[PDB]
């Protein structure tokens, strides 16, 4: 399974009664779907990307200067026009020097003078922002069963279908095999926010590097560089770059300001990175809303029966999955396939069975099989697997797991979870009341302040919780109940 | 030249990302160069805590200001 | 990572230096950075000024303050 | 002319013969030949290893 | 049966290859070989150069 | 912790706690790693007088460790396994087919 | 049974002892101990000064005891 390895793993359960469910698709996590009765189900996000999508402002970090020269005149001599200011990608200003006899002149006082240079660029030195459009945006997402073998990371799983989700194909079916197809629907419109996003590109030929980010669109548009675009000649506003000293009379000095790449990447610190594959540029964070149909899925091994109880072998050592989860893998050499006999009973009743399984009716196949895993109730837990057993404590609390999920429940609701409330599945007056809470929430708080940081946040916020205890009508006293929203909520 | 930061965005991440363990802490490294090197003005700021106008709300929304002032 | 400027410093000098029209025009132009990106808080300070002060002596110290901490 | 020179400094890094090593968490945690020679940057950390 | 094992701790230590070297005051503070080799413990020190 | 088992006169194996063990400012290292992490700390100088610093050697530590210390627990070895002393383990006893 | 260490006879100082001033912060540094490796206490050495005593000169006497005490 993708979802063993990673850390970011969320369990949405499968009701009997609802078959069609929506979930969030965030990129850098993977859902695991457990439906009563049906195949569970591994769905993660694998990538966002777009095969070579426009570009925009591009931005020069060395800038390339040639061709400097300097005009001077006596200061009542006629102050001296230059062919160089007439170009694009020139850079000139205007000056006052003080003109001697030490550069024969007749008069003194104000000699005015005028340096030029032309400001081109150094090669693979552009900060190059591209755009999003949506017609060539791709969610790739990638859904494995649990058909009890394992996979690593470095190998390849034969029965992962993948499916690619443009805006155009946005009803996507997928055969699992012989587990049945899976109803994929993904709107790649409700998703990431395309308006708001600039990837910024360096030189990817450059080692150590991440080879594009993934930086805001207002921020990126008022940068204080030289700045141009796909096959542009001439340049607008080089002379940032270039500072031009105070004279001597007859040479101002020209001073580039060298290379402003770790210029650059000191403003990138809180930037989630973004790969290029070449003709891709690759997001590494994001979201989507997808809905999951598992009413065309069905289990595999039905017309099987129970293992033998003997010839399991523990290949694999049961072990916690850091996500309240035990895996493990069998060594079965004899009668296959077959529904291998899992149960695990707990402390206080060796009567019931407790195993909540998250890969359900495990078969050895004649070249497949092995991978179980099941969630645990706190307690000592003697996982059989038959003869073959396993004395195991589930290290989680009763509470604690509970509470796991609602620290779940705080830390997805981040940025990407002011989107996301689709966690659960038409819940009516429990997820369309969340909608109606929230999208009028983050909608009007990421409007206002244009974002400004954690640090003008909790000072504007406890700024304007100073000026609640200085508050004149205490009817209109609530704006510091305002206040108190502009310091807690925003520190994820 | 001028460059602000991306602190104002901060807009996703769940993947891999820049140095956010040591973004907000450039800053704290910062106001810390303010404290251990300038340890005399350091010093400085406790004659307005304990000698001038001391009301309880407005003695830190002025020294953390005072101390975070100085870039 | 982390270089100090020359705010610091300031040693001598009748020759040449850098920027010394934006050295102090640096952190004005910042300034504008927190006001032409942010006109919505240049809207959200006003009312910090006539609904909720009251202390028109104070009301420098405190607009100025809340821009120049803003970096 | 030609003072003593202080402290250089290295504005622009060369990073090559990149090693990465990593281990399990109780199977002896990660080391290399690398890490105590001369004029190389390591950090230790620790993985999720699935 | 032979469990894995975690830090070991070395209780009686021993030295060898002891080198020192120092500098003057403005004449380029000192370095060796051994500054950067494996199990090596040095310390940078300002002594009074006569 | 296991010191040198071949001294005769000493217990074989111990047993304590693994937030003091990483409190431990002994140089260490693990199984096949070659130079000890934080050799500095049986590893001292001094002050020179502008030609040598004397690198001192610090010693031994069987006596800091396991002789002034107050309250700690014990183990044993028999060849390959180490066994423990203290213990305490759940079992139920099901007398259903006595007589 | 332990050997006390010789810290009541300080006798010279000119030659070379083991250790300078670090040797007498060995009861500085481990009070440091006290604050960063127990932060529970740290904290909870606060709730001690302004709710309990009322004693803002006899205060000090106080978190001196129960942090340099013990080892
Ligand atoms: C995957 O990595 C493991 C770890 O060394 C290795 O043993 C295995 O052969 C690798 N497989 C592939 C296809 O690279």
């Amino acid at each position: 399974s993708r979802c063993t390895h990673l850390e970011n793993r969320d369990f949405v359960t499968g009701t009997q009664g609802t078959t069609r469910v929506t979930l969030v698709l965030e990129l850098g996590g993977c859902v695991t779907i457990t439906a009563e009765g049906k195949p569970s189900m591994d769905v993660w996000l694998d990538a966002i990307y777009q095969e070579n999508p426009a570009q925009t402002r591009e931005y020069c970090l060395h800038a390339k200067l040639s061709d400097t020269k300097v005009a001077a005149r006596c200061p009542t001599m006629g102050p001296a026009t230059l062919a160089e200011e007439h170009q694009g990608g020139t850079v000139c200003k205007r000056d006052q020097s003080d003109r001697g006899w030490g550069n024969h002149c007749g008069l003194f006082g104000k000699g005015s003078i005028v340096a030029c240079v032309k400001a081109a660029c150094e090669a693979k030195k552009k900060a190059t922002g591209h755009v999003y459009d949506a017609n060539k945006i791709v969610y790739t997402v990638k859904v494995e069963p649990h058909t009890g073998d394992y996979v690593a990371a470095n190998e390849t799983h034969s029965g992962r279908k993948t499916a690619s989700f443009t805006v155009s194909s946005e009803k996507t079916i997928l055969t699992m095999g012989e587990y049945g197809d899976v109803s994929l629907l993904c709107r790649v419109a409700s998703g990431v926010d395309l308006a708001q996003t600039v990837i910024l590109e360096l030189d990817k030929t450059v080692e150590h590097l991440p080879t594009a980010w993934q930086v805001h669109r207002d921020w990126f548009n008022d940068l204080a560089l030289p700045w141009k675009h796909e096959g542009a000649r001439n340049w607008n506003n080089a002379e940032r770059l270039v500072e031009f000293g105070a004279p001597h009379a007859v040479k101002m000095d020209v001073y580039n300001l060298g290379d402003q790449t770790g210029v650059l990447l000191k403003a990138l610190a809180g930037v989630p990175v973004a790969h290029i594959e070449g003709t891709k540029y690759h997001l590494k964070s994001g979201h989507v809303t997808c809905e999951v149909g598992l009413e065309k899925l069905k289990m595999k091994g039905l017309t099987y029966t129970m293992c033998d109880k003997t010839k399991f072998t523990w290949k694999r050592a049961p072990t916690d999955s850091g996500h309240d989860t035990v895996v493990m893998e069998v060594t079965f050499s004899g009668t296959k396939p077959c529904r291998i006999p899992v149960r695990a009973v707990a402390h206080g009743s060796p009567d019931v069975n407790v195993a909540m399984l998250i890969t359900p009716n495990p078969t050895i196949e004649n070249n497949g099989g092995g991978f179980i895993e099941m969630q645990l109730p706190p307690g000592d837990n003697i996982i059989y697997v038959g003869e073959l057993s396993y004395q195991w404590f589930q290290k989680g609390s009763s509470i604690g797991r509970v509470f796991q999920k609602t620290k779940k429940g705080i830390e997805r609701l981040t940025v990407i979870g002011e989107h996301a409330w689709d966690f659960g599945s038409a819940g009516g007056f429990l997820s369309s009341i969340g909608k109606a809470l929230h999208t009028v929430l983050g909608g009007a708080f990421n409007s206002i302040f244009g974002g400004v940081g954690f640090l003008p946040k909790l000072l504007l916020g406890v700024a304007l919780a100073w000026l609640g205890l200085n508050m004149r009508n205490p009817t209109m006293s609530m704006s510091f109940l305002l206040a108190g929203v502009l310091v807690l909520a925003m520190t994820l | 030249v001028l460059i602000p930061s991306h602190a104002q965005g901060e807009l996703t991440g769940r993947g891999h990302k820049w140095l956010e363990g040591d973004s907000l802490r450039t800053h704290l490294t910062r106001v810390e160069g303010w404290v251990w090197k300038n340890r005399l003005l350091a010093l400085a700021m406790v004659t307005v805590v304990w000698l001038t106008l001391e009301s309880v709300v407005t003695r830190v929304a002025v020294l953390v200001v005072l101390l975070c002032l100085a870039p």
